[PDB]
């Protein structure tokens, strides 16, 4: 309660102060307040506080809200990975310039979003809960985990002292969340997987334009993705960092595997293959990224960072793997 | 969480499905 009270007082640096508008950004050096600090100004930069009538003091519970809401003792899954989503997330809209691309209720929606895509991750993939009969898999059918990151975001918008909507229309309200959902599940690798190939192609065969109502809700699908990894897009010695925390968030899951599922962890969760992880790096790249960010360039150049970043550390994780 | 049988074996040897 009193981080409330420091944190709805202090000034907000500049988005220059806080080089959020670089897509080469890093988290590492700053303090919690800090992280809640860009956050304020990241809704405010993009106009969402004064189109939508927040109030100081709501936005920053809110905010705080999340922040407690993500698992402290999670390797990669934790508050940090939602913050430097959102980052990327906004340094696409500004720098890569997309924020002249769609309507406020959009913006403002991606960005709740990408906040919130990971709540409550208890450091494990839908595949493990699903296989361990976690009361989850029986609650939710498909992308059980993100549905859950949304019950969970859903939860915090309803709280009290938290709607940071409140001052929306009963229409506009009803269409964000809707967007909000379909924003949170897309961030489901499986869904990425089972609709990029139509993305991919419009694509390909210069057909692909916003204009498009269908056409651009998948585009704001295969963003979160974008953002949602963007990690592997960073200089090396932090995408060299923060793999270590995704390795150990899934050696740990590999542990759970064969201790109380008796099973034995694909490679990737194989806490003993520790020394096979950069062409596991490489082909994950390759399978999931490299596509995706070519793709997002066509539709903005300014995003090419994203692309040359992504390749670059490809580069690197590829030498690794020859020893 | 059904895709293509081809697909099944890169589809999992990554975290997914
Ligand atoms: C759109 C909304 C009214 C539906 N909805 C929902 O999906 N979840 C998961 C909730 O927890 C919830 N609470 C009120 N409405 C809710
Ligand atoms: C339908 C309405 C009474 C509920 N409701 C709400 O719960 N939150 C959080 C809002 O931001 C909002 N805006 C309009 N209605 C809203
Ligand atoms: C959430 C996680 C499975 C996605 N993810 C990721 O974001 N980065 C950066 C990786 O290097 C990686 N390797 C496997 N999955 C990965
Ligand atoms: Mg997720
Ligand atoms: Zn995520």
């Amino acid at each position: 309660t009193r981080e409330l009270q420091s944190l709805a007082a202090a000034v907000v640096p500049s988005a220059q102060t806080l080089k959020i508008t670089d897509f080469s950004f890093s988290d590492f050096e700053l303090s919690d307040l800090e992280t809640a600090l860009c956050t304020i100004r990241m809704f405010t930069d993009l106009n969402l506080v004064q189109n939508f009538q927040m109030k100081h003091e709501v936005l920053c519970r809110w905010i705080l809200s999340v922040k407690k809401n993500y698992r402290k003792n999670v390797a990669y899954h934790n508050w940090r990975h939602a913050f430097n989503t959102a980052q990327c997330m906004f340094a696409a809209l500004k720098a890569g310039k997309i924020q002249n691309k769609l309507t406020d209720l959009e913006i403002l929606a991606l960005l709740i979003a990408a906040l919130s895509h990971d709540l409550d991750h208890r450091g494990v993939n839908n595949s493990y809960i699903q296989r361990s009969e976690h009361p989850l898999a029986q609650l939710y059918c498909h992308s059980i985990m993100e549905h859950h990151h949304f019950d969970q975001c859903l939860m915090i918008l309803n709280s009290p002292g938290n709607q940071i909507l409140s001052g929306l229309s009963i229409e506009e309200y009803k269409t964000t969340l809707k967007i909000i959902k379909q924003a949170i599940l897309a961030t489901d690798l499986a869904l990425y997987i089972k609709r990029r190939g139509e993305f991919f192609e419009l694509i390909r065969k210069n057909q692909f334009n916003l204009e498009d109502p269908h056409q651009k809700e998948l585009f704001l699908a295969m963003l979160m993705t974008a953002c949602d990894l963007s990690a592997i897009t960073k200089p090396w010695p932090i995408q060299q960092r923060i793999a270590e925390l995704v390795a150990t968030e899934f050696w740990e899951q590999g542990d759970l595997e064969r201790t109380v599922l008796q099973q034995q962890p694909i490679p990737m969760m194989d806490r003993n293959k520790r020394d096979e992880l950069p062409k596991l790096q490489v082909g994950f790249i390759d399978f999931v990224c490299t596509q995706l960010y070519e793709a997002l360039t066509h539709v903005s150049e300014d995003c090419f960072p994203l692309l040359d970043g992504c390749r670059k550390n490809r580069q690197k994780w590829q030498a690794l793997a020859e020893q | 969480e059904a895709f293509n049988h081809l697909e099944l074996h890169e589809l999992a040897q990554y975290g997914i499905i």
